[PDB]
């Protein structure tokens, strides 16, 4: 029984600025910036999206940095984490 | 009060991921460090497990989820890991012990249930009791 894997999600809300989530996806996801736009944008369009399938340990902790980062900046960013 | 072994190995593991960039310091860098641990190697072999496929093991698999640090914010300890040596320290003291080990790191990576670890150990057959009673009484060999 093998620890499962983690998606790590950004949900969409009205107050944080676009810039901030392209913010998001480069510190903490390695992202460029086209690749970090188009998930931006698929967060704004769909209400949430996917960046990224960690391990449960990984997921954990990630998840808690972004939305340790997303408060110091007073930013409402909420980022969760999903099994499978 | 961490013996001095220990801390050899809580910094080598530290050095193990400051050297690939990696973004977290895990639990998984933890026991591959700890094999090298005389208290807890000696455990693990008393347990009869073979250490050269579970540092091989270990060590793929930090390799392939351990994510690297962009070349453009420092190595981090992972909440499993920080859990990990807190509860060891915490053990020791409420037991009465002047000292934590690598045995006693050992001990206390059983409760992180879903880490690649504790996955590993079961994988190889070691229990956390077996490791308890090999530290507390006799050299209670696995057989
Ligand atoms: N959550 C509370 C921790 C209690 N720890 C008790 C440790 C006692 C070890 N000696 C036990 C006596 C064995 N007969």
């Amino acid at each position: 029984k093998p620890p499962s894997m983690y998606k790590v999600i950004l949900v969409n809300d009205d107050y944080t600025p676009m810039e901030f989530v392209i913010d998001v996806l480069q510190k903490f996801f390695s992202y460029d910036v086209e690749r970090a736009t188009q998930l931006m944008l698929a967060v704004a369009y769909q209400g949430k999206a996917i960046c990224g399938v960690f391990t449960a340990e990984v997921a954990e902790t990630k998840v808690a940095m972004v939305n340790k980062y997303a408060r110091e900046n007073e930013h409402p960013l909420l980022c969760t984490l999903e099994k499978a | 009060m961490l013996n001095q072994e220990l801390e050899l190995s809580l910094n080598m593991a530290f050095a193990r991921a400051r050297e690939h960039r990696h973004e977290f310091m895990t639990v998984e860098h933890l026991l591959l460090a700890l094999l090298s641990n005389p208290s807890a190697r000696e455990a693990l072999e008393a347990c009869s497990v073979d250490l050269v496929a579970l540092r091989q093991e270990l060590e793929a698999f930090i390799e392939q989820t351990t994510p690297v640090l962009p070349a453009s914010r420092d190595t981090q300890p992972t909440l499993s890991f920080q859990r990990v040596l807190q509860r060891a320290v915490f053990h020791v003291q409420s037991s009465g012990r002047n000292e934590v080990t690598g045995a006693n790191v050992l001990v206390a990576i059983f409760s992180e249930q879903e880490s690649q670890a504790a996955y590993l150990l079961r994988k190889h057959e070691v229990s956390r009791l077996d490791v308890v009673n090999f530290i507390s009484h006799g050299t209670r060999k696995d057989e």
